[PDB]
């Protein structure tokens, strides 16, 4: 057939891009940095009515001040996530303090390229990791199975990335509250997801320097919903 | 972990306003037996740099072996290998010392006592000790072995401290270190009359000294000498 | 039987302050009854405002120090540049010290410097890699002479205030720079005093938010 | 050894050896689940092109991976007992070093896992196994009913179904189960559940296997006799 | 580089089967005949020599019923060479269990473990799965009687009445009609007989063309004994049930 | 480098076929005849000495090998094949049975470790299997006198008699005719060389027919006196001349 | 065509094509710039970002106190070469005493890349690296190929649009060369070349990434605030 | 070293000295024989002070790790199970360990375990590690009941820990306490056997024997 890790005339790794399709297929997921605080959001797409969607996790506890939003095949998450711990973890132990998100961000992407003929293919899944340290504040990153990782103030991955990465730059400024981007992320979403946006097919989360990495309850979520719709009513 | 079968005995070294002196007998002793008697125990790296080796003469000519192989491979791609680039004393030095803690680390000893002695790039002197342990120190004087005891004490009266090396020159140095080859020679009794003596000077160079003697000495006093107390014939 | 260890003498004394710190170290160098040198420096900068010495067998303190300082290299490297705090630089040598568990450094470490909140630190290893933050440590051979005397003249220890008799204690005020230089001088005077492996030379390593600075002191040569 | 990446992506992003690995399930014998509020039952199709069979000794579909958790499975049998002993393995070192059984969940997560690292390492294929990973989490009475597939996806479900005709009984249980109320009773979810697979299965003779699991590791598997008995029931219900 | 020699002997179609169980199972549908029947006081194996020679050794021969252990015995159909790797491991493993637990291995455990072995060639390795299909003839305490079959998938199922190899859609229609769980041995080999001789691809079914084996608790007192028929003795037994 | 070749080279086509056997059977059958005939008190082998060159010396050239001292073999196809399985078969008998039970292996068992490595290679990644059929004539005391044939795919059958190769499907003909149950070896070897004549063109005698035979214990051939239980090897390979005395009453 | 599957296979007229579709992913990663004097060595980037609420790409990277580069192509592939200088580095530093020579570290990044072209399963590096350093013979630049061909240079520039700069250079060779104990007038040369390979988009705070070592300077990074006095 | 534990009806109550020796050299006064693996539990030290250092600062690590990935508590079953399985892998090579791996969960309740470097894993209700054990064990046995009150309790594991300063001279320098409850560990300070010892005699009455 053909290599694995085969170059494209391009100069292209063929199965690196072809997994950036598989990731485009992917359910949305959203993340906003801010002054206050880093919001992330995700799409919970169940298949079917009969699926219990609070068991669907899309977002992720790495340490308590890193979290962590996925889109693609979320399988393929699940070690990534493993290491990512693990490194978080790990780095206290020889330390004694907190790892940076950066550093955090880096490790995870050490794996990506590690496929050939080390495991049989690159990742099939994006991550949205964000988190905050005493150097560099709230930060948010986008890790691909490229191994490149790049830092954003606001950033969307999935099916509907394009189309609200263009409202997200409209939107984004460099005051925004934590309120204003939690419903700002309710509201692009909202605007990208093919069923109707409630709090059981939808997820929020954020990470704040005082009570570190939270999943919003259903209820939270449900009382941000309603006031973003108002809001909208509102004008 | 072995034990040392042909072994050397002292080297003992010093600097001068200049640079650095070193020196080392040219026997191969097989326990009490004196051997082999024609042993060279100072090897010269470059025009720079003299590495004068005690202990275990099968680890020596290895070493020995070891500094030749790194000559060769620094050579490799490098058109600067005779001049900017050439082998410094700090590099020789490090990179045995490195050897010898290595080994150590492994229970699998050099059975050695190095002293690495040369000039640097800016004229500065370099005189640095390593040993089977990967222990390392400088001092103004080193010896090892024997020379530890006998020799050290009677450089130091010459340098005693750092502040004692521009005032001494390179004929007073010298001498030194050959009136301590001489008490070596009364006092050890694993020594030998003949041994080498290197100058490395920052001006003149390299100076090699091969099938040195040990003269000028003292024994018409025991003729006086009888019996162990009371005996008078 | 070769035996890999070592005993090269040496005595070091690390002493905290309200906002700097000071880790002192004599310059002799020896085994059994012979000296190796006079100046060998024993308290190294290892940056990040850190002073660091590995007393004991030399050459297990010169690889230690020699790792850590390394460890500060790629720390570097791999975190952005990030300073190297006191406490961080304190769990990672015990990391170093641990590793060889079962074939140890034998050495007594200690480090100095500022905590991440500008006051005075001292760290304490043992050999294995326990460590714990302290005000006051001496270490080597002379520490059993030096650390009587640092409990009395800088803990102010079994010392109560005139009148009272045993009821009130002396007040633990604190001690200024030249005050602590003062401490050091006469416990390394003392210490060469009683003790054959101690002497030659003093070297003082001052840590405060300036920086790092360095004063040397003669000490008899006997 | 070999090393072949044989599960990999091609130009529109699909994994084409996990989605050839579904297409097994497709043909696999038809499996449910059902939770109750004191109770999950498991539901399993035995083809009828196989008689002169010993029902003695012949694989049951439903196994044991702890006493208090069961595994049925659609696809590929011999792959099924690959998943079904690494995940009894994994029960008792569970127990032997945390001093506590398995979660469903984590039961679940584990088999899943191993499912997922068949679909990115060297030299093997997918398994060509979809589960239904269901029983009670020690000292709970909440039920727990749980899926896994090839890729290495799971989540947990009030119903479901996977196998051939799975489209059918997806179908029947999404209109019949109710969560705001389900089945309050064993024979109310085991009805259900016999209803759900009468939609696809043929005959309701020896078709039809049913299992029910109840907390406190009490878990029994249903005779022919108990089962005809449900199906004599549905179908005289059923004429009116 | 050797990517490209490469069969991929471990795949799935896109309709979701492995290429090489399937082809090793149309390979094993031209294998001779073999047949197993269980009874209430025995178990039958009758199988079929694939066209043999006037100058084949027969007495000393053995291509299709083998010996596990004294309580299980096995009949191939398939690549005869494979089946005798395969052979060789189970009867390892029975020997390992017997001295493990001091007992002798239960029938299921013995067939589920080839089973098992047969199912990782057809996942992983990369190379070709065994072309052999087997019936296993058995007896355990727990159980008692058991018949077996195992294939290249890797997959196995419990009978009373089995064929494998040629004919078997033929086979198992006869067997279906004519078999009832209350049969004897006796019976069960008349019946074993019989459905090979409608089978056959031959003109007539003789003694030199077959091997039969029966495992019977007919041997004196609680205990269980292999019978591997002789030329002779399966001469008798089909003039006895009136074949020849 | 690394062997990079761990998957099978030998596998299923669709219509159940495994290729590589069946292309390596076509190998044997172009390969020259050789066969076997057993009788009551011996067994015989022999094949053609097919020369390539005049100038080669083809006493060089064993075609008949002894793998035990009471079993010999004998093939039809890839000679270079056959002698590394010669050399794995004799190492075998060793490593095996002969180091573990104090005794050389029985006929039909050295066949069985013989076939295995030939169904190895015929499963084993980076391989392809080997391009020979063998003929494995032997004796032993439990077992008595026996005649085995070994193919490519591993599988092995007692015979009779039987022939490979060639001309085997006349030369089985020939032997159906020819054998009986109450042979002597001596009418063994008679119906050998009448069998092969018709499969040889050109000349046919000592020195271009190679025969051996399973017989007797031969004390003269086993090298020392002294132990009354060691009565010397049961296979000997006949001389041009022997061959060419039998030729005279033909 | 037929003989770019894998870099194990040659073309027939003697061509290995993976290597080169490599060296494609150069050409299409942001313009990078480097040049020296007898005193001090340059490296000047054009970080590229993403869109507006991206950061901008990293393109310089440290390896010892007197030693870096600037990349331009796949980063993950540079962070591995630039790990290996660190170590290489770092050997020579901990065993000999001895800082690395800019030379040997060529040779070294040459010889890790070749291994990747000769063998099969493997692929080539996908980014070309600027090296610049100062050592004991002076001040150096160095442009590694992930083909393995390392050249040593006054002057280079690699990226997309890098010929505009790398023809400023080929003129300016006489004045820039000459720029001795002066920094910011070396970094205005750089600064200026970089600036023929723009076009639409020009440099602004965050835009611009400038490194430097010498005589008496240690390897350091410029960027954000710290690069709006070249602007 | 005298490092003590005990399960009551308000929790556990966890006791230690200070004092670190080498040989008859005391090497430091103010050593923290408690280590806070986090804030549900904790661990003691007895035996070697690096392996406890290492080996329960990395039982902490193992902990963190389990409750992000079990999204729950670690049970004080499990995480002291954890740490006599890592020891018993080093059975033979030298370890030195003796400790008490403290914690207050829903599931458990209050629960205690003794720890040793030989693999031993042992739940209790009363514990002393140490070379002062036997003087600490004599006074909470004749003083313990399940009925004593936080206050009456943390005064017991003081006193029982200065009884042991006082005789065994590997053990004093100061008495480290914590209160252990199911919403976590509570510190309560550090106190010089020096000061202490005075205090308690003249408040209690005891220590007749020695002149003040
Ligand atoms: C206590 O166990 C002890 C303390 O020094 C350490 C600091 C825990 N360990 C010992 O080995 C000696 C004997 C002390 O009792
Ligand atoms: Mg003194």
């Amino acid at each position: 057939d053909r290599g694995v890790s085969t170059f494209s005339p391009e100069g292209r790794l063929f199965q690196v891009e072809y997994s950036l399709e598989a990731i485009k297929l992917g359910s949305t997921a959203i993340g906003i940095a801010t002054k206050e605080g880093v919001v992330l959001g995700v799409e919970k797409r169940a298949t079917s009515p009969l699926l219990e969607s609070d068991s669907i996790e899309k977002i992720v506890e790495i340490d308590r001040h890193i979290g962590c939003a996925m889109s693609g095949l979320t399988a393929d998450a699940r070690s990534m996530i493993e290491h990512a711990r693990t490194a978080a973890v790990t780095h206290n132990l020889y330390y004694d303090e907190d790892i940076n998100v950066e550093s955090l961000t880096q490790s995870v992407c050490d794996l990506a390229l590690r496929f050939g003929e080390l495991m049989s293919r690159p990742f099939g899944v994006a991550l949205l990791i964000a988190g905050h340290d005493a150097d560099d504040g709230y930060q948010l990153f986008h890790a691909e199975p490229s191994g490149t990782f790049y830092r954003y103030n606001a950033k969307a991955i999935g099916s509907g990335s394009e189309g609200a990465q263009a409202e997200l730059l409209n939107e984004w400024h460099s005051s925004l509250t934590l309120k204003e981007a939690e419903l700002l992320v309710l509201k692009i979403l909202k605007q990208v997801m093919e069923e109707k946006l409630d709090e059981n097919n939808a997820q929020l989360s954020c990470i704040t320097k005082q009570d570190g990495f939270k999943i919003y309850d259903n209820e939270k979520t449900a009382e941000l919903i309603k006031e973003l719709k108002e809001k909208e009513a509102a004008e | 972990t072995q034990q040392p079968i042909v072994t050397g005995t002292s080297v003992i070294s010093m600097k001068y306003d200049n640079g650095v002196i070193i020196a080392a007998d040219n026997l191969g002793s097989y326990g009490s037996l004196l051997r082999f008697n024609g042993v060279e125990r100072l090897i010269p790296v470059g025009d720079n740099t003299v590495v004068g080796i005690s202990g275990d003469i099968s680890d020596m000519q290895h070493i020995e072996r070891l500094l030749k192989d790194l000559v060769t491979e620094n050579a490799y791609d490098n058109p600067l290998a005779d001049a900017e680039e050439a082998l410094e004393p700090s590099y020789i030095f490090e990179y045995l010392a490195t050897v010898m803690y290595q080994r150590r680390s492994k229970m699998n000893p050099l059975w050695n006592a190095i002293i690495v002695a040369g000039v640097q790039s800016n004229g500065d002197q370099f005189l640095r000790y390593v040993n089977l342990l990967g222990v390392t120190y400088s001092s103004p004087t080193l010896a090892t072995g024997f020379g530890a005891h006998m020799a050290n004490p009677l450089l130091r009266k010459v340098v005693d401290r750092e502040s004692d090396i521009p005032k001494t020159t390179v004929q007073v140095a010298e001498e030194a270190i050959v009136n301590a080859m001489r008490v070596l020679y009364y006092r050890d009794a694993r020594s030998s009359r003949n041994f080498s003596l290197a100058i490395i000077d920052k001006n003149t160079g390299l100076t090699f000294k091969k099938n040195l003697q040990v003269e000028n000495m003292k024994w018409d006093f025991a003729k006086d000498i009888k019996g162990y107390g009371t005996q008078k014939i | 039987q070769f035996n890999p260890y070592g005993d090269n003498g040496g005595t070091i004394l690390g002493i905290a302050g309200e906002d700097f710190a000071v880790l002192a170290g004599d310059t002799r160098n020896i085994t059994d009854y012979s000296i190796n040198s006079r100046y060998e420096p024993k308290v190294f900068d290892c940056g990040d405002n850190i002073v660091m010495s590995a007393n004991g067998f030399a050459a297990d303190g010169d690889a230690l120090v020699k790792r850590f300082k390394n460890s500060v290299k790629w720390y570097h490297f791999d975190h952005n540049d990030k300073k190297l705090s006191i406490n961080s630089a304190a769990r990672n040598i015990q990391h170093l010290l641990y590793g060889k568990r079962f074939f140890p450094y034998y050495v007594h470490t200690i480090i100095a410097g500022l905590d991440e909140d500008g006051k005075g630190a001292v760290y304490s290893f043992d050999p294995v890699g326990s460590y714990e933050r302290e005000q006051c440590r001496a270490g080597g051979a002379a520490a059993s002479l030096i650390m009587p005397f640092l409990d009395n003249q800088v803990n102010f220890k079994n010392q109560y205030e005139p009148g009272t008799n045993g009821k009130v204690k002396k007040p633990l005020k604190y001690l200024s720079v030249e005050e602590v230089i003062k401490l050091v001088r006469d416990s390394f005077t003392s210490a060469t005093e009683r003790h054959i492996q101690v002497g030659d030379g003093l070297e003082i390593l001052i840590v405060t938010k300036d920086g790092v600075r360095k004063e040397f002191y003669e000490l008899k040569r006997d | 050894g070999y090393d072949r990446a044989l599960s990999i992506f091609s130009p529109d992003g699909h994994i084409f050896q996990v989605e050839y690995a579904l297409e097994a399930v497709k043909r696999g014998t038809c499996a449910v689940g059902v939770k109750g509020k004191n109770c999950v039952v498991l539901g399993c199709e035995r083809r009828s092109t196989l008689k002169l069979q010993d029902t003695r000794i012949t694989p049951s579909k439903v196994s044991k991976i702890d006493s208090h958790v069961v595994l049925s499975f659609s696809g590929l049998n011999a792959d099924s007992r690959i998943l079904i002993e690494k995940a009894r393995v994994e029960a008792q070192s569970h127990r032997l070093t945390l001093e506590d059984p398995v979660t469903v969940e984590y039961l679940t997560r584990y088999v899943a896992g191993v499912q997922q690292r068949y679909t990115q390492s060297g030299g093997v294929r997918p398994f060509g196994v979809s589960t239904l990973i269901a029983g009670f989490d020690p000292r709970d009475d909440e039920p727990k009913l749980y899926q896994t597939e090839p890729s290495g996806i799971y989540s947990s479900w009030s119903a479901q179904t996977i196998g051939r005709n799975s489209k059918t009984v997806r179908e029947f249980l999404e209109k019949n189960y109710d969560r705001k109320e389900p089945p309050a009773t064993v024979e109310e979810c085991v009805k259900l559940t016999v209803r759900s697979l009468l939609e696809v299965v043929q005959t309701g003779a020896k078709n039809i296997e049913i299992t029910v699991v109840k907390p406190d590791s009490d878990i029994v598997a249903l005779s022919s006799e108990e089962i005809n008995q449900y199906v004599t029931q549905i179908e005289q219900e059923k004429q009116e | 580089g050797s990517r490209r020699y490469d069969s991929r002997t471990t795949i799935f179609s896109p309709e979701g089967r492995l290429y090489q169980v399937e082809y090793a199972l149309e390979s094993i549908s031209h294998a001779g005949t073999a047949i197993g029947i269980m009874a209430s006081d025995g178990i039958v194996l009758a199988a079929e020599r694939k066209v043999t020679s006037t100058l084949l050794e027969q007495d000393t021969s053995t291509e299709k019923l083998y010996k596990l252990n004294d309580k299980i015995a096995v009949a191939v159909a398939g690549l005869t060479a494979d089946a005798e790797i395969l052979i060789n491991t189970a009867r390892i493993h029975a020997q390992n269990y017997l001295k493990t637990y001091n007992e002798d291995i239960p029938v299921e455990i013995l067939v589920r473990r080839l089973s098992d072995i047969k199912q990782g060639y057809t996942q992983h390795g990369g190379l070709r799965p065994f072309g052999v299909s087997f019936i296993y003839a058995g007896y355990d305490d727990r159980y008692g009687y058991q018949l077996y079959t195992s294939n290249p998938s890797g997959n196995y199922t419990g009978w009373k009445a089995i064929s494998v190899g040629a004919n078997t859609s033929a086979a198992q229609t006869l067997l279906q009609m004519d078999y009832k769980d209350d049969m004897k041995v006796d019976d069960a080999i008349e019946l074993a007989l019989k459905t090979l001789s409608k089978t056959t691809d031959s003109s007539a079914l003789t003694y030199d063309r077959l091997e039969f084996a029966t495992i019977r608790k007919g041997a004196n007192d609680g205990e269980v004994y292999q019978k591997i028929f002789k030329p002779q003795e399966i001469k008798d037994i089909l003039v006895k049930t009136g074949i020849t | 480098m690394t062997d990079r070749y761990s998957f099978s080279l030998t596998t299923f086509s669709p219509s159940g076929k495994l290729g590589q056997i069946d292309y390596a059977l076509t190998a044997v059958k172009q390969g020259v005849t050789s066969l076997g005939i057993k009788a009551t008190n011996g067994v015989v082998i022999a094949t053609e000495k097919k020369s390539s060159s005049p100038l080669a010396m083809s006493e060089t050239l064993s075609k008949v090998s002894l793998l035990t001292p009471d079993i010999g073999a004998v093939y039809s196809g890839m000679g270079p094949d056959y002698r590394v399985l010669v050399d794995k078969s004799r190492k075998v008998a060793h490593t095996s049975y002969k180091r573990i039970y104090g005794e050389y292996p029985p006929t039909k068992l050295l066949v069985s470790e013989v076939a295995k490595i030939m169904q190895e290679a015929t499963q084993s990644g980076g391989v392809r299997p080997f391009g020979v059929s063998l003929l494995i004539a032997g004796h032993d005391e439990f077992n008595g006198f026996s005649l085995y044939q070994v193919d490519p795919s591993g599988s092995y059958f007692p015979w009779k008699a039987t022939a490979i190769g060639k001309g085997s499907v006349a030369a089985k003909t020939f032997l159906e005719k020819r054998w009986n149950d109450e042979l002597e070896l001596e009418d063994a070897i008679h119906i050998a060389l009448l069998t092969l004549k018709e499969s040889v063109e050109g000349e046919f005698n000592g020195d271009t027919i190679e025969l051996a035979i399973i017989g007797d214990e031969n004390p003269d051939l086993l090298g020392y006196t002294g132990i009354p239980t060691d009565k010397g090897p049961r296979f000997r390979k006949l001389t041009s001349q022997e061959i060419n005395d039998r030729l005279e009453a033909l | 065509n037929n003989y770019d599957g894998d870099t194990v296979t040659f073309s027939p007229t003697g061509r290995l094509f993976q290597v080169e579709y490599a060296l494609e992913a150069i050409k299409q990663g942001s313009v990078t710039v480097g040049l020296r004097s007898n005193t001090h060595a340059v490296l000047v980037a054009l970080k590229r970002n993403a869109d507006e609420l991206s950061s901008y790409q990293k393109k310089i990277i440290k390896c010892d106190e007197h030693m870096g580069l600037s990349l331009a192509g796949l980063a993950p592939d540079a962070r591995v070469l630039s790990n290996y200088l660190r170590q290489q580095c770092n050997y020579s530093s901990l065993v000999f005493n001895r800082k690395l020579a800019v030379e040997r570290a060529g040779h070294l990044l040459c010889d890790k890349a070749q291994k990747n072209t000769q063998s099969y399963g493997g692929r080539p590096y996908g980014v070309g690296l600027l090296i610049i350093g100062y050592d004991k013979s002076g001040a150096h630049l160095l442009e590694f190929q992930p083909s393995g061909n390392v050249t040593e240079l006054y002057g280079t520039a690699i990226g997309a649009r890098s010929q505009g700069a790398k023809t400023y250079l080929e003129r300016t060779l006489d004045t820039f060369i000459k720029i001795d104990g002066n920094p910011d007038e070396l970094i205005k040369a750089g600064v200026e070349a970089i600036s023929q390979s723009l076009r639409d988009e020009s440099l602004t705070v965050d835009n611009l990434s400038i490194a430097i070592v010498g005589k008496d300077t240690p390897f350091t990074i410029y960027d954000g605030e710290a690069v709006a006095k070249y602007i | 070293t005298t490092t003590l534990a005990f399960r009551f009806q308000g929790g556990i109550i966890v006791a230690v000295d200070s004092r670190a020796t080498a040989g008859n050299w005391v090497a430091s006064q103010t050593v923290k024989k408690v280590i806070e693996i986090n804030p549900f539990l904790l661990g003691t030290m007895a035996g070697g002070a690096a392996d406890f250092q290492f080996w329960e600062t990395w039982l902490g690590s193992q902990c963190r790790l389990h409750e992000l990935r079990e999204k729950e508590r670690i049970s004080v079953a499990a995480a002291s199970k954890i740490l006599s399985n890592l020891v018993y892998q080093y059975k033979g090579a030298g370890l030195s360990m003796g400790t008490m791996i403290c914690g207050y969960t829903r599931k458990e309740g209050p629960t205690i375990y003794y720890v040793d470097s030989d693999g031993t894993r042992l739940k209790g209700d009363i514990f002393c590690v140490g070379s002062g054990q036997t003087f600490a064990y004599g006074v909470l046995d004749s003083n313990y009941k399940w009925d004593l009150s936080v206050e009456d309790a943390l005064y017991l594991g003081k006193r029982s820990i200065l009884a042991a300063a006082h005789r065994d001279a590997y053990s004093g320098g100061s008495v480290n306490l914590y209160h252990v409850t199911e919403d976590g560990w509570i510190y309560h300070g550090n106190h010089d056997v020096g000061e202490l010892f005075w205090k308690v005699k003249e408040e209690e009455g005891s220590f007749n024997n020695v002149i003040g």
